[PDB]
């Protein structure tokens, strides 16, 4: 047993931002904690690498993660194109949440968010599946190139990213 | 409004 942690380096032009350090809650959602943890691996062969957080929107969440179309309208899970939504047991308590961005029930991807404040009105319909523990500056980095539209002034990328634990 | 969707975005 064990929960993940995993590491986001993100840079943008080529200049480092920093590293975001989330633990996943595999205690809880082991089936949505494994599709990140493997994403961030790249062990199936696609994943968070060269992917960047495509909305960004202050006083809100930074979202990350199609790495299929690069704009919100992709991505893809290691269990097909879509997984059902495991529980809402875990609630989006504060700042640092990690949680699935989703198209409505039943459709988690591979599309994530790290929440800036609490956002329980997400709470029963996005399943929460971690949080930061290190690195919720570069959070506050990434949320300085964004707008009330969520649209970056730059490519935030995912330079790497992997398993910590 | 504050929504995080994946493909039809919304406010």
């Amino acid at each position: 047993s064990g929960n993940p942690l995993v590491y986001l380096d993100v840079d943008a032009n080529g200049k480092p931002l920093g590293r975001v350090v989330l633990e996943l809650k595999a205690d809880v959602v082991p089936k949505t904690a494994e599709n990140f943890r493997a994403l961030c691996t790249g062990e199936k062969g696609f994943g968070y690498k060269g992917s960047t957080f495509h909305r960004v929107i202050p006083s809100f969440m930074c979202q990350a993660g199609d790495f299929t179309n690069h704009n919100g309208t992709g991505g893809k899970s290691i269990y097909g194109s879509r997984f059902p939504d495991e529980n809402f047991t875990l609630k989006h308590v504060g700042p640092g949440v990690l949680s699935m961005a989703n198209a409505g029930p039943n459709t988690n991807g591979s599309q994530f968010f790290i929440c800036t404040i609490k956002t329980d009105w997400l709470d029963g319909k996005h399943v929460v599946f971690g949080h930061v523990i290190e690195g919720m500056d570069v959070v506050k980095k990434i949320e300085s190139f964004g707008s009330k539209s969520g649209r970056t002034s730059k490519k935030i990328v995912i330079t790497d990213c992997g398993q910590l634990s | 409004x504050l929504l995080v969707x994946a493909g039809l975005v919304l406010a």
